[PDB]
């Protein structure tokens, strides 16, 4: 029940700021010519972007490649993942190794510090029919949750 | 009756029908790859496409068979098959009041030989079958465009061709002519989804693959 | 089998120049070959045993006038069937249309146990009828 | 009832009012809003609430094969009263 | 300036091609990251891709070497140049 | 833009373009042309009209049904054109005509009804409105039309700043009164050049030109304010283009000089008539006066649009004035008329 | 398996034959099309672009394929002969009232939600 | 402000916590004026000068295998190895834990409906986090039909 989501407070026409500073309807070539015009202008370190949540993968590389062109390496992502160590650059410091379809098959689970109730329904959903049939043991390190 | 709904169903015309698919398989057993005879009493014999002018002119000159007059010739496009296009003919023999179905198959670039010879009346239908799906048929008299406008590009019957076309028509008043352009429907055809997800017919129940 | 000088045509088949489709509408187009997913709204499976091919959705604008869903793809309710992947992406290639196949989904078989709802040991035991 | 948008557009049953700042007005100049002025929302209001003696009530819209497929409505709430979901009247038991 | 912005390893899990890259990552690597805390090594794996090296260098620019059938002294020496390389 | 002006489709008739417009004047040669490319592209046109009705048929069948709108206005009715342009984006204003009727001169018709549209138009508020002339509009010309023409742009200027005005110079096209004008010269005798004709320089340009320039002019962002000059690609003598003119129609050309008094005789002669004027002295005049070459003025080139010469898109004017001999002869067997260089 | 039929010509040589003469046909009816069909494009205006229709289908390799256009090349030739298209079908082949269509990238993003 | 596209509008790829990397197909086409990211991002690159190379879809997730050829693997789970070395790595920095509780953000249904940009647009998920957050008097209506 989202998909409303997806018909209230769009962004439809490109907006730029008038001499108000006042968000105002624009074609997309002034609004395209202003980003590429400060773009051109500053450059190095002094160019960055945040990357959201519900982006795809596909613009994530396109603006990748387009910072590092102004050499830009400040790509930063609204999730915080400790990066000491070995980081982003073994895949498993990062992944659910195992699989969900792996948890039906586990008989202890420690989970620290997560409500997957909220954060991912289906996992705690995979849980919990691994837990009926397997019999499999649950333990949680964080708050006391259902 | 015990069945004031259910059609009757006829046994002698099926043995009967039997009996000359049986013959017809026996005669020409170079063609003639598979016949059956449906439940409604109509029989189909399945030939090779190299014997689409044999067995016709068997079909329309043995004295058993006697089969005069080509009632209809079209074709079937399955794409899911290697040879999609499927030419069937239908004769009626008027001497033994009964009529048969000769089935062939012929893929995109297969021709097939015209069967005016035999049937002077195919020289229309093969125009036709090549209009619709695009099956070439060779040796024949004169294959032009039958139903479709002058220019036409496409096959308009295959599968693989949208029911609106690729072009529309309208009058442009800057040329002073009736101009063709890129279809632009004001409403799209709504494609309803109505098949019933629960098997409608055991009898006909594809075994697993 | 064919007694008339029979010629190697080895090359791949390609009727691309033979079907009339638009310069448009042969490369840009992506088709997908899948076999559909059952309806979770229903429990038969009896329209996932085919599979399907089918064109990308384009731009699905409306009529000023009334508010219909105009649009111009040609092939947007065109969707094919076949009997088995092999056909279906030898349709693709023949017509020279871009794919990408996706394997068919099976259900795994289950282990259904009318005696687990009422177990002395386990957790499935049940609380109701 | 049926009412004056700002712009002077009558607006229907559906709620529905061309913009102000909309050219599709244009089509209605030296022209009428074509509206209904009978509304089902309000017309359906003042039929008065049968006072039904029963549990459940059978209501097929009046007329046989006139009205709409028979159907029971189980009047057993006493905070709201029973309405068809075909043509809205209303059902309710004598005070419970 | 070619800094030596990034190095990406894409290494194949189960082919013996990548044998030899995989004997580095076991070993040579750990060391490797303790000498320069700051280089992304990136160690993406993939099924069925050829073992290869992608030298991201400053202003977006790369440079794909081939590590097929390399040994692990191979690949360690096949690297080393890449990050001694620049200045 | 609104909900409902954002561009949509691919170009096609049902395709939402966010072109609504108002073109005074539709109802005839490029009132008609710009229409069909407005109706071409998907955009709604609220067409107003004061003839009969049944002038207005050939305007129906180039828009998507709903997109074409007819309206009755009247010039001197102030709230007929404010009823017309209240919802629309743009405001082309072709009102002209080549004479001066009863009720209805010059000025009025150059000068009071544009002035009129200007106004309204900046009251309704409209972005854009197109005011079209004439390249050879001066305040001294002999000529009632081009000097009406001249006030009238720059009244037109004074109301709309922004107002982009598109001085065509000639519009020859299959409906031109410009080459059908020489063509159906023969009838009276010959063909009755002032001075022989050798001293005129016209640059004559493509009715489907000037159109496609005004649906450019319409979607350039930058055409606001802006003075266009739409010309030819060629500046033929007169004695030339008339020449070219009858051997493309493969007529007889009978020149014959003739005193400036007289023929404006002629052409009070004809202006008697109370039906179309075949000829006027404000026409005999303008035939005479050289297309006023304005190199500062931005072109149809700028616009990104191509002049077609005369030579290619001859055919389709005088076909039909061919009699039967030469009713088949193809478009190269007339050589191009030899032009003055610009 | 990899051997088939053929339709007319049993080598790519024979049915670049057929192509040349089909083209041969053409280029030698272009100018009784504009003369009878009364078209006001320029002879070399119809003879480049019967060219340009030979040289888009100049990729496909295979000869059953290539028979199978010199036959509808023969058939279009024989409706353009005996007076079966008329004006509007013939001009159909230069696409007139079509808006010219942008190649770039950036046009096509500026336009609409297209590949 | 230049607006973008949704899931729903693109097609595009995403991958789960797993590592297996899915992609979502096109269903309805921007509102608006809005158009893809990836294309937003290049015809940008393409106005400021530095071009990026790809051009189209596919050529963008050509890209993508050249940055990771595991998020071309499409429904493939590509294990990750070499748990050990991370191990190593991180048995160096000796970061210090804190006093404050593990206390998750969401603890409860409420907090579970209202998290992102197109859940907070909506108007159904505030009608969850009202019934839950009140009680049951808001959630009445004539359900008969
Ligand atoms: N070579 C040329 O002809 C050139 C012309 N122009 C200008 O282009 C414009 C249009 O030219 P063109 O289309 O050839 O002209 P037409 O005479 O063919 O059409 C003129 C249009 O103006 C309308 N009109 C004229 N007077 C009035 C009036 N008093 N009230 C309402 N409507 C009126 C006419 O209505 P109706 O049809 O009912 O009479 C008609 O729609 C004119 O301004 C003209 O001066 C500019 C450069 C060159
Ligand atoms: C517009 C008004 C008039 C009405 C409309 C006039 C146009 C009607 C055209 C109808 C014919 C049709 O389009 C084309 C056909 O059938 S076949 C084209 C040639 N294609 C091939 O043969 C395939 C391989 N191609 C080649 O081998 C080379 O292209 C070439 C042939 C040049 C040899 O080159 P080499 O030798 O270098
Ligand atoms: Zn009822």
């Amino acid at each position: 029940f989202a998909y409303d989501g997806l018909k209230r407070q769009r962004l439809t026409q490109p907006m730029i700021r008038n001499e108000k500073g006042l968000l105002t309807y624009t074609t997309w070539e002034d609004a395209l010519s202003r980003v590429a015009g400060m773009l051109q202008s500053f450059q190095g370190n002094d160019v960055a972007a945040i990357a959201g949540g519900l982006v795809d993968a596909e613009a994530l590389v396109a603006l990748k490649d387009l910072l590092n062109r102004v050499d830009s390496d400040s790509l930063c992502t609204e999730e915080v993942f400790p990066t000491a160590g070995a980081g982003t650059d073994l895949r498993s410091n990062y992944l659910l190794n195992t699989t969900i379809a792996g948890v039906e098959e586990a008989d202890v689970i420690l989970l620290v510090g997560t409500n997957p109730r909220f954060e991912a329904p289906l996992f705690n959903a995979r849980i919990r029919k691994s837990w009926l049939h397997n019999d499999l043991k649950v333990a949680l390190i964080g708050s006391p949750v259902d | 009756d015990t069945r004031p709904t259910i059609r009757p169903r006829n046994d002698v015309v099926h043995k009967q029908l039997s009996a000359f698919g049986q013959y017809v398989a026996e005669i020409l057993p170079k063609y003639v790859q598979q016949v059956q005879v449906s439940c409604f009493n109509e029989l189909e014999i399945f030939i090779h496409p190299d014997g689409v002018i044999p067995v016709l002119t068997f079909l329309r000159d043995h004295t058993n068979a006697q089969f005069k007059s080509l009632a209809d010739l079209t074709a079937v496009d399955v794409p899911t098959r290697q040879n999609r296009f499927e030419i069937v003919y239908n004769l009626l023999s008027l001497r033994f009041n009964s009529q048969i179905r000769v089935k062939t198959y012929t893929d995109e670039l297969t021709p097939i030989e015209s069967s005016v010879t035999v049937y002077k009346a195919a020289n229309w239908y093969e125009r036709e079958i090549w209009d619709m799906f695009g099956v070439f048929f060779a040796n024949h008299p004169d294959l032009r465009r039958i139903l479709t406008g002058y220019g036409f590009e496409g096959h308009p019957f295959r599968k693989d061709f949208p029911l609106s076309g690729y072009v529309e028509l309208r009058y442009d008043d800057e040329v002073k002519r009736v101009v063709a352009e890129p279809v632009e429907l004001a409403q799209e055809f709504r494609k309803f989804d109505l098949n019933s997800p629960w098997e409608a017919f055991p009898a006909y129940r594809q075994p697993p693959e | 089998t064919q007694d008339t000088q029979l010629i190697a045509v080895d090359e791949k088949l390609d009727i691309t120049t033979l079907t009339g489709v638009p310069e448009e509408h042969i490369k840009t187009r992506k088709v997908r070959i899948f076999v559909p997913a059952r309806n979770n709204m229903q429990s038969g499976v009896n329209n996932t045993k085919k599979w399907k091919m089918e064109f990308d959705t384009r731009e699905r604008w409306e009529n000023p006038l009334m508010g219909w869903s105009s649009t111009a793809d040609p092939l947007s309710n065109l969707v094919l069937t076949f009997s088995t992947k092999e056909d279906a992406v030898a349709f693709a290639e023949k017509n020279g249309w871009s794919f990408d196949v996706e394997e068919r989904k099976v259900p795994k078989p289950k282990s259904k146990s009318y005696g687990a709802n009422f177990s002395w040991n386990k957790r499935t035991r049940v609380s109701t009828k | 009832g049926v009412r004056t948008s700002p712009t002077g557009e009558k607006v229907t049953h559906t709620g529905q009012a061309y913009d102000d700042g909309d050219y599709r007005r244009v089509r209605f100049s030296d022209r009428q809003k074509e509206v209904n002025e009978n509304f089902a929302i309000d017309l359906i209001a003042e039929q008065p609430v049968s006072e039904v003696g029963s549990r459940v009530i059978s209501c097929d819209g009046g007329g046989g094969a006139l009205g709409h497929p028979r159907v029971y409505i189980n009047l057993d709430k006493e905070t709201k009263t029973g309405t068809c979901g075909y043509c809205g009247l209303q059902f309710r038991q004598p005070h419970h | 300036k070619l800094g030596l912005r990034e190095i990406r390893i894409h290494l194949c899990q189960r082919s013996p091609g990548s044998q030899g890259v995989r004997d580095f990552i076991e070993k040579r690597y750990v060391e490797l990251k303790k000498a320069n805390p700051d280089l992304p090594i990136l160690i993406r794996e993939c099924s069925d891709v050829q073992p290869k090296l992608w030298a991201r260098y400053a202003f977006g620019q790369e440079k794909n070497v081939s590590l097929n059938n390399f040994s692990a002294d191979q690949v360690t020496r096949t690297l080393e140049n890449v990050l001694s390389g620049k200045a | 833009l609104h909900h409902a002006l954002i561009p949509h489709g691919k170009g096609g008739r049902s395709s939402v373009s966010g072109i609504v417009a108002t073109v005074f004047g539709a109802t005839g040669f490029l009132g008609r042309y710009v229409v069909n490319h407005l109706g071409r592209m998907g955009s709604q046109v609220i067409v107003p009209y004061r003839c009969e009705p049944y002038d207005t048929m050939h305007l129906r069948p180039m828009g998507d049904l709903g997109q074409i709108i007819f309206m009755e206005w009247n010039g001197k009715d102030k709230d007929s054109i404010r009823k017309v342009v209240e919802h629309s984006n743009v405001v082309i204003n072709l009102v002209g005509r080549e004479w001066e009727t009863k009720n209805f001169d010059f000025e009025d018709v150059f000068v009071k009804i544009p002035h009129a549209i200007a106004q309204v138009s900046k009251e309704a508020g409209v972005e854009k409105l197109i005011h079209i002339s004439h390249l050879n509009a001066d305040i001294k010309s002999p000529s009632r039309y081009l000097r009406s023409k001249a006030v009238g742009e720059k009244e037109v200027r004074a109301a709309f700043p922004e107002a982009t005005i598109i001085k065509p110079s000639d519009i020859f096209g299959r409906e031109d009164r410009f080459l059908n004008y020489f063509a159906s010269m023969r009838w009276f005798g010959g063909v009755p050049l002032i001075s022989l004709g050798k001293e005129t320089v016209k640059q004559p340009v493509y009715i489907v030109d000037v159109s496609k320039g005004i649906i450019n002019a319409i979607k350039d962002p930058d055409a606001k304010g802006k003075t266009f000059a739409f010309v030819g690609p060629n500046r033929y003598l007169l004695f030339d283009l008339v020449q070219y003119i009858f051997a493309v129609a493969y007529r007889p050309f009978l020149p014959y000089p003739l005193p400036h008094f007289a023929y404006r005789w002629v052409g009070r002669l004809f202006e008697v008539s109370p039906f179309e004027p075949w000829t006027t002295r404000d026409k005999v005049e303008r035939v005479h006066m050289s297309d006023m070459t304005l190199p500062h003025l931005p072109g149809l080139e700028d616009l990104g649009i191509q002049a077609t010469p005369l030579e290619l898109k001859a055919i389709e004017v005088l076909r039909r004035h061919r009699t039967y001999r030469w009713l088949t002869s193809e478009m190269e067997d007339v050589k191009p008329a030899k032009t003055v260089n610009i | 398996g990899t051997s088939v039929k053929p339709i007319f010509s049993r080598d790519m040589n024979e049915a670049k034959r057929r192509v040349r003469e089909l083209y041969r046909a053409w280029y030698r009816e272009v100018p009784n099309t504009v003369h009878l069909f009364q078209l006001d494009i320029s002879v070399k205006q119809g003879r480049d672009k019967v060219r340009e229709m030979f040289m888009k289908n100049a990729h496909v390799t295979d000869p059953r394929v290539v028979d199978l256009l010199v036959i509808k090349g023969k058939m279009e030739l024989e409706e353009t002969i005996n007076v079966w298209k008329q004006r509007t079908h013939i001009m159909r082949f230069f696409h007139e009232t079509e808006a010219p269509r942008p190649t770039d990238f950036l046009s096509k993003f500026y336009v609409g939600h297209d590949p | 402000i230049l607006p973008g596209a949704a899931y729903t509008e693109k097609s595009a790829t995403y991958v789960n916590t797993e590592g297996r990397a899915q992609q979502t197909k096109v269903a309805v086409t921007p509102p608006g004026l809005a158009r893809e990211d990836w294309k937003i991002i290049r015809a940008l690159s393409e106005i400021a000068g530095m071009t990026l190379p790809y051009d189209t879809l596919d050529q963008v997730r050509s890209r993508l295998e050249e940055v990771s050829p595991n998020l071309v693997r499409y429904d493939d789970v590509e294990g990750a190895n070499y748990f050990q070395q991370a191990n190593e790595l991180s048995k160096l920095v000796n970061q210090q834990l804190l006093a404050d509780p593990l206390v998750p953000p969401q603890l409860t249904i409420k907090d579970f409906y209202m998290t992102d940009s197109i859940s907070r647009a909506s108007q159904t998920m505030a009608k969850c986090v009202k019934a839950v957050t009140e009680g049951i008097q808001a959630v009445e209506e004539p359900s008969i039909c």
